[PDB]
């Protein structure tokens, strides 16, 4: 719309003010987070005064592969959407890859979920809109697919934006990542755990699992106990086995509308083809409704974090 | 009491992090490797098992075994082990792409079994054998690090050590992967890892080169659906060797050989060769 076109064009403006990205041009302010693969810092780019986030992935790969990674990451200069995190530049130095991206002062919904305990369906409604729009922009305009939707990779800021990031744009980085140490929990849809990515559908499973996890405040595999639910340590291999050989999770009985409960149920169908696609979810009841609602997302966020109301 | 006060170790440049620590190049009557463990505040019940394990690890001495020098609990819990010059086997095979003659490949395999055979002889399960934990001192001798240490690799609850399972997944035996069949870590689980390392040496590749999904490997290897593709073994590799690799990789652990037999096989084909 108009406020989005303003914001999108304002980014490209600040982006031209940044030239070559050298490691000496950055001053470290604060840490933002870390995962099992990278560490992210809030930083100020001295030549341009901007403030960005700088993820630092430390891979031990051969330099031929690493140079193709950097080269492939430069497609991120083409992703320009209000639902995709802004990208300033990637480069290599001191043995680490740097991806420099726009700073999202709300954080990832994984952090925000811990500060909130649960997230209200009215909010999640607006979140589902953004994720669906974001996967869409990735599937049509670039014919690439996310491959890692989970609450850690949905980012949110004080202007009420909800953007995707950390999507698989670099083919060689996907390969390189697959020599990782084991994680504690998976968002991988059951076909990918036996076969390969079944187009955008398998991103959609993860979105559903992320919605449930956030709606209830708890990793939903295995689904909550009988009395842990009225209160409203599994092996990684067993979770993967549970995802393939057990019925998918579902929302609680009476706490959420029926339109929302159906939406996630359409997302968590074990067959990727019977599962719903983007055009289906795009005109679902729960999305039709959550789009009409005038939810104040920016304020709900600043409240939840403990920052004073914005605007 | 194999402890070390704070002021003794000169901690230096941060090198990198692994499955259960972060390594720094330190000083302690010479260059050491200081690995700052992950389990920060340990249990007095955990701490006594860690001390007990250090006792077993201090009494280990072999030409192919990184010397264990002891530990320090002062600022944070830490491990002090011999520092190695030069690169790990992982770097040589997969980063530097060092062009060893096939005769030296077999010799790297021989010394590694040689070293594993000693750990097993002293009833020590490595739990983390991989080319990242094999260094090549002076581009000659093989040196195995990061062995044992079960108690600080599997964080506790109070008096219960339960391996939540960590490490790089490519070398994990299936029964290890599943984490169900009682004590999953065993001599044969190391033999399996050793097999994966053979796969490295014989192919110049990591296994599952066409799978680029961590959890997909974990599920399929653990369900017996996935197996390293032995096709990829380079053409100039001994037949007697490829058959040895396949014995270590048996999906059922009980079919795998032990290192006495393994080391035997490699020396036999080492002699009878040029
Ligand atoms: N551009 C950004 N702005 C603000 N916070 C960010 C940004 N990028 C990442 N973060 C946060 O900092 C952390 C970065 O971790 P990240 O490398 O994405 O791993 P992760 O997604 O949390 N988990 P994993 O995928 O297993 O490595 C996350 O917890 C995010 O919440
Ligand atoms: N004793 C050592 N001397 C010199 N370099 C070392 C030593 N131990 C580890 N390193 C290096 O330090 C970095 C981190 O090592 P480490 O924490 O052991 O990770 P890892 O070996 O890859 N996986 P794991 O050993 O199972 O945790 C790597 O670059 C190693 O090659
Ligand atoms: C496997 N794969 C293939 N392409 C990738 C990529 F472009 C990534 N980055 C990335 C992408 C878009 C934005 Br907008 C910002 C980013 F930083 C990441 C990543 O960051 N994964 O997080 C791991 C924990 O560090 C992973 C990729
Ligand atoms: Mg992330
Ligand atoms: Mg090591």
């Amino acid at each position: 719309d108009e406020q989005q076109r303003k914001r999108l064009e304002a980014f490209l403006t600040q982006k031209q003010k940044v030239g070559e990205l050298k490691d000496d041009d950055f001053e470290k302010i604060s840490e933002l987070g870390a995962g099992n693969g990278g560490v992210v810092f809030k930083v100020s780019h001295k030549p341009s005064g901007l403030v960005m986030a700088r993820k630092l992935i430390h891979l031990e790969i051969k330099p031929a592969i690493r140079n193709q990674i950097i080269r492939e990451l430069q497609v991120l200069h083409e992703c320009n959407s209000p639902y995709i995190v802004g990208f300033y530049g990637a480069f290599y130095s001191d043995g680490e890859i740097s991806i420099c991206m726009e700073h999202m002062d709300g954080g990832s919904l994984d952090q925000v979920l811990k500060k909130a305990g649960r997230i209200p369906e009215q909010i999640l409604g607006k979140v589902s809109i953004a994720v669906i729009k974001g996967l869409t922009y990735l599937r049509e305009k670039h014919k690439i697919m996310h491959r890692d939707v989970k609450p850690s990779n949905i980012l949110v800021n004080s202007r009420g934006e909800i953007k995707l990031c950390d999507f698989g744009v670099s083919g060689q980085l996907i390969d390189a990542m697959a020599n990782a140490f084991v994680g504690t929990r998976s968002y991988m849809s059951p076909e990918r755990l036996q076969g390969t990515h079944y187009s955008v559908q398998s991103d959609i499973w993860s979105m559903g699992l992320s919605l449930v996890e956030m709606a209830v405040g708890r990793y939903p595999i295995p689904p909550p106990d009988a009395k842990e639910l009225e209160l409203m340590p599994m092996a990684i291999f067993e979770l993967l086995d549970y995802i393939v050989n057990e019925p998918p999770p579902k929302l609680p009985s009476g706490v959420f509308s029926l339109e929302f409960q159906d939406f996630v149920n359409k997302c968590l169908i074990k067959n990727p083809a019977e599962r719903a696609d983007l055009k289906q979810l795009m005109v679902h009841a729960f999305i039709k409704r959550s789009d009409a609602e005038e939810v104040d997302f920016a304020g709900w966020l600043c409240s939840t974090i403990g920052l004073n109301q914005p605007s | 009491d194999w402890e070390i006060p704070d002021g003794q170790i000169t901690v230096g440049q941060r090198i990198g992090s692994g499955s259960f620590g972060t390594v720094y190049k330190g000083k302690w009557h010479g260059d050491v490797a200081v690995k700052m463990l992950n389990v920060t505040a340990p249990t007095p019940q955990q701490l006594q098992a860690f001390k007990n394990e250090v006792g077993v690890l201090r009494k280990t001495r072999h030409v192919n075994i990184l010397l264990f020098m002891g530990y320090s609990t002062k600022p944070q819990l830490a491990i002090v082990t011999q520092w190695c010059e030069g690169s790990s086997l992982y770097h040589h095979l997969h980063i530097i792409e060092t062009k060893f003659e096939m005769i030296k490949l077999i010799d790297i395999a021989r010394q590694t079994a040689q070293g594993m055979d000693y750990l097993h002889a002293k009833s020590i399960i490595h739990r983390d054998l991989k080319s990242n934990n094999i260094f090549l001192h002076e581009d000659l001798t093989v040196k195995i690090g990061d062995f044992g240490l079960a108690t600080v690799k599997s964080r506790w609850s109070g008096s219960h050590q339960f391996e939540q399972l960590s490490g790089s997944i490519l070398w994990m035996a299936p029964e290890v992967i599943r984490m169900q069949d009682k004590n999953p870590y065993s001599f044969q689980s190391d033999v399996y890892a050793f097999g994966i390392v053979l796969y490295e040496l014989m192919t110049g590749q990591l296994p599952y080169s066409n799978i680029n999904n961590r959890d997909q490997i974990i599920f399929m290897v653990g369900r017996g659906y996935l197996s390293p593709d032995l096709s990829k073994v380079r053409s100039n590799c001994p037949k007697a060797m490829k058959r040895l690799m396949a014995e270590c990789l048996k999906k059922k652990r009980d079919e795998r050989p032990l290192f006495p037999q393994i080391l035997a096989s490699i020396e036999l084909l080492a002699r009878s060769l040029p």
